[PDB]
């Protein structure tokens, strides 16, 4: 008796943020479906972001090295907001080189197949020196919302607070649908908002997933 | 001036918007007021006092 | 699973000596034997004796004479 | 405080208002036409109350 | 060493244990009130508005 | 910053000793984490031992509460400077503007 | 490691009356207590089928502020009786029924002429009370399927059509503990129908609404 919802666009208008249309929907679902799918996809997506830093030249995140402009805990909280995807294995670990004058860009990491970087232009450091080299081993893991580094628990290795979650904020709007002769459908516009990492269909079908998944403990009822 | 720098923006000038519940999605029956607001955090923790 | 003691109270004269015959009971009930009247429900000993006190199995004169009766022994 | 605003902004009744002069069968009606946005919290009906 | 267990026979000897909540200065004699603690995270005493 | 304040914030950051205030003018030669070297401008050279100026910055050094107290440059490489002009704001201070 | 969640693995079901249940899920993951509760609620409000009375053809009287002799009550607690009263219709969109009744006796729901489609689960139902001996009173009585909750406004007299079998759904949501995790949500479901369907059944037709309309992804 109900009407089946479907994919019927997705409207990309950047890099990171995009709008998916869906079919059609009756009346008490616009509403209904939105804030389900808005509270899964601010909830619970995978993640790809940094956990462990280990630069060669420092004991602790509270010391300074030479030539370089920003603090260590700058360079963290600057790697901290790293944007990465990953596709073969759930953790890699990546390096980066550099030296002269000029910013390390996130451009200057290696660049393994299946590690892809979506912001080139990101900045994590300033050498400011003539002859300064940095090189640091990040590590980068796969996981679910914000787990902090004071929970998870050598000397050279520092702790970075990781936060999984790619969307940054979800909006919906409900809108009347023409279609057939029925004036009583309508279409719910989602715009949702990227670090980079994540595919809108993609996050759209794993939200479903696990919404179906749940509501199968309560049909077993 | 308060309202003549609000309506140089995208903003009502009453100031109050419409908000929604985050967790049941339903709009608030009145509009809010919403704002940037400086926040400090005091010397008076509570690690230190328990 | 106990949140108020007004049946307790009604059915004994005061409050205080209703707190000083459940002490007596509850103490039977926890350093030895004396296993209790009323079915528990996974509750502590103080909440079981307050409970067979307003069922008006437990007061005063009924402890009196249990203990004279097992003492005659 | 916040309690009373709550209790005070439930039982208070304006003269014109969503779904007005309607008669429900019963306080549990009541609650069913509130969620569903088809009666304002405080609009001027009849009722049958035991 | 703060095991699993330990944490399951904490829950069980606090199913009906009373604390008493104080407050300074105590004027009057409802300043010292008897409550049923109730285990949760964190490092402050959640108290009842009432 | 403060997204309103009241102009004040300028003047309680300077005068407390927690910016480091350039003495004289001239360009920054070298900027680094802990130092910041100013050759002084031509004018401002006294007739012998012209030199260079030497800010030395202090890093996570323990106050009388236990709070930290850090300095962060706040200049670019080869960027002029005058006078009484902030080189590196000190705890609770963005650009030489109070902020707490 | 990313993909499995939390399922719920106690359900109590504690039907205090016939029509009335208490349903509990524990645990659950932070923050899907209320996706799910609020999901369900709007479902079974205003979007669960149903059949009842649309509207009712009273001979004796032509508008609802009337008169008719012979009653104690007034024609607004008759609309709201027939309102109230609870029909099973299998297979027929839309039925007529014919009441007839006469002298002095409560009207019950059993006195209905009905076909055998036509079932109701609650004979005991005082329709109205007759206290005049040469009292007759005669009702044609109109059912109809849909869905939710119809005002007579948006819509011979016209009844507010209760649609939906539910009566009242409420759900709380409080903190479950999972070993070393407290933050974790627990939802306690709080239903009554009027009686045409058991809470544990029409609980489950909203959960498979809910499964239909996300199919399309899946």
């Amino acid at each position: 008796e109900f009407l089946k919802p479907r994919l019927v666009d997705i409207e990309q208008v950047s890099s990171t943020h995009a709008k998916v249309t869906l079919e059609p929907l009756e009346r008490g679902f616009g509403h209904t479906l939105g804030n389900a799918l808005r509270r899964i996809l601010l909830s619970s997506m995978p993640g790809c972001a940094v956990t462990e830093v280990e630069i060669d030249g420092v004991l602790h995140e509270y010391s300074t090295k030479e030539g370089v402009q920003e603090d260590i805990l700058e360079i963290l909280l600057n790697l901290k907001g790293l944007a990465v995807r990953v596709q073969g294995k759930d953790e890699v670990i990546l390096t980066l080189n550099k030296s002269g004058i000029g910013p390390v860009t996130a451009a200057d990491i290696t660049h393994d197949g299946d590690v892809e970087i979506v912001k080139p232009q990101h900045v994590i450091c300033h050498l400011t020196d003539e002859n300064a080299s940095i090189s640091m081993r990040i590590k980068v893991q796969r996981g679910r919302g914000y787990v902090p580094a004071s929970t998870r628990i050598p000397i050279g290795r520092l702790l970075v607070d990781a936060c999984y979650s790619p969307v940054e904020r979800i909006a919906y709007n409900v809108e009347a649908a023409r279609v057939e002769q029925r004036t009583d459908l309508d279409k719910l516009v989602i715009e949702m908002e990227t670090n980079g990492t994540i595919d809108p269909e993609e996050a759209i079908r794993r939200a479903a997933t696990i919404l179906a998944e749940q509501l199968e403990a309560f049909v077993d009822l | 001036e308060i309202k003549e720098l609000l309506k140089l923006g995208d903003l009502p000038t009453s100031g109050q918007i419409r908000l929604y519940d985050g967790r049941t999605g339903e709009q608030f029956e009145r509009p809010v007021t919403v704002g940037y607001m400086y926040m400090l955090k005091l010397n008076h923790l509570v690690d230190d006092k328990m | 699973a106990r949140v108020t003691v007004q049946d307790a109270v009604e059915k004994i004269g005061n409050r205080f000596d209703l707190v000083l015959v459940a002490a007596r009971r509850a103490r039977q009930m926890q350093v030895g034997g004396k296993d209790p009247l009323v079915p528990e429900e996974n509750d502590k000993t103080t909440v079981i004796a307050l409970r067979e006190i307003e069922e008006g199995l437990i007061n005063n004169q009924i402890l009196d004479v249990r203990e004279r009766q097992e003492q005659q022994e | 405080q916040d309690v009373v605003l709550g209790l005070y902004y439930m039982t208070r009744d304006c003269v014109n208002a969503k779904g007005e002069g309607m008669v429900l069968t019963g306080p549990k009606e009541a609650e069913r036409l509130y969620r569903s946005g088809l009666a304002s919290l405080h609009a001027r009906v009849k009722v049958r109350i035991t | 060493r703060e095991e699993a267990v330990v944490w399951d026979i904490l829950d069980e000897v606090i199913r009906e244990h009373p604390v008493l909540l104080n407050r300074a200065p105590t004027l009057h004699r409802l300043g010292i009130q008897a409550f049923e603690p109730v285990l949760i995270e964190g490092k402050a005493i959640q108290l009842h508005p009432l | 910053k403060p997204l309103v304040g009241t102009g004040m914030e300028r003047a309680v950051a300077v005068d407390s000793g927690v910016t480091a205030v350039a003495k004289r003018g001239g360009v920054v030669q070298y900027v680094d984490a802990s130092r910041i070297v100013i050759k002084v401008n031509e004018d401002e050279m006294y007739p012998g031992e012209a030199g260079i100026d030497i800010y030395n910055l202090t890093k996570y050094t323990r106050s009388n509460q236990n709070t930290c107290i850090n300095q962060m440059p706040c200049v670019s490489l080869g960027e002029p400077v005058e006078r009484g002009d902030v080189l590196a704001d000190g705890p609770s201070t963005d650009l030489g503007e109070l902020a707490l």
